[PDB]
């Protein structure tokens, strides 16, 4: 259940951090990245009424949900990581942009976190850039 | 990175085919549908060498750990090479094979 139950502690965290950071003073920009975190606590929430469906249906023990819950864990994990690098220093503006292109980077070794980071960096950039 | 990933996700596929049977088999059984797993663990386990409480084998011989960095790499790749077709060769195969697209990026 613990197991499990690390991505829900990311969760709660992404979902405070996009409440957060959902501020207009933050920035246009940044305001842009909120509504991207949201959108993906969105998915991951939709994610999560199959999971209590399929609970309706019982089809789990806890390591199998876990091993079901992998991918978005990890998903959810980068996401954190990436918010706190950000918001630590508050990367707004160009120095966020800066942020964005260098998760592109360490997103390279990753390819679906390369191509996030770089669809990403294009939805917050349209404000910015 | 791509080789622990590959471990992961190849043990969740191997959970996948555990939980798929009831949890009332016979333990010889079970033990023998899990003798190649068995193998392949032990051959894999070897190289790993994952205890945690008690240091030291996760499995197979007494493996103290697995290669280091790329030269973990270097050392798989010429262990799959000559440990080939069997239930962690061919495991450890396809999952070079695998990090041949980690490769391919590497390029």
């Amino acid at each position: 259940v613990s197991r499990i139950l690390p991505v829900a502690a990311s969760y709660s965290t992404v979902t405070r951090f996009i409440e957060e950071k959902s501020s207009f003073e933050y920035g246009q920009v940044n305001h842009a990245l909120a509504a991207a975190m949201r959108t993906l606590v969105k998915e991951y929430l939709v994610l999560v009424t199959q999971l209590e469906q399929l609970q309706r249906q019982g089809l789990l023990s806890l390591q199998k949900l876990w091993f079901y819950i992998q991918p978005a864990m990890r998903s959810l994990d980068i996401l954190a990581s990436l918010a706190t690098s950000v918001d630590k220093g508050e990367c707004i503006g160009g120095a966020t942009l800066s942020l964005l292109h260098d998760r592109s980077f360490s997103y390279t070794g990753d390819s679906q976190a390369q191509e996030l980071c770089l669809h990403l960096t294009k939805a917050a950039s349209t404000p910015y850039f | 990175q791509a080789f622990t990933s590959g471990l992961r996700r190849y043990l969740q596929y191997y959970r996948a085919c555990v939980l798929s049977t009831p949890p009332t088999l016979s333990l010889l059984t079970i033990g023998f549908l899990f003798k190649k797993l068995g193998r392949q663990l032990r051959y894999l386990a070897e190289l790993c060498g994952v205890g945690t409480a008690l240091p030291g084998t996760g499995g197979g011989e007494p493996r103290a750990a697995f290669p280091t960095g790329v030269r973990l790499l270097s050392y798989l790749y010429q262990e799959a090479l000559d440990n080939c077709s069997n239930e962690h060769y061919p495991v450890l195969l396809s999952l070079l094979k695998t990090s041949c697209e980690p490769y391919t990026r590497f390029i």
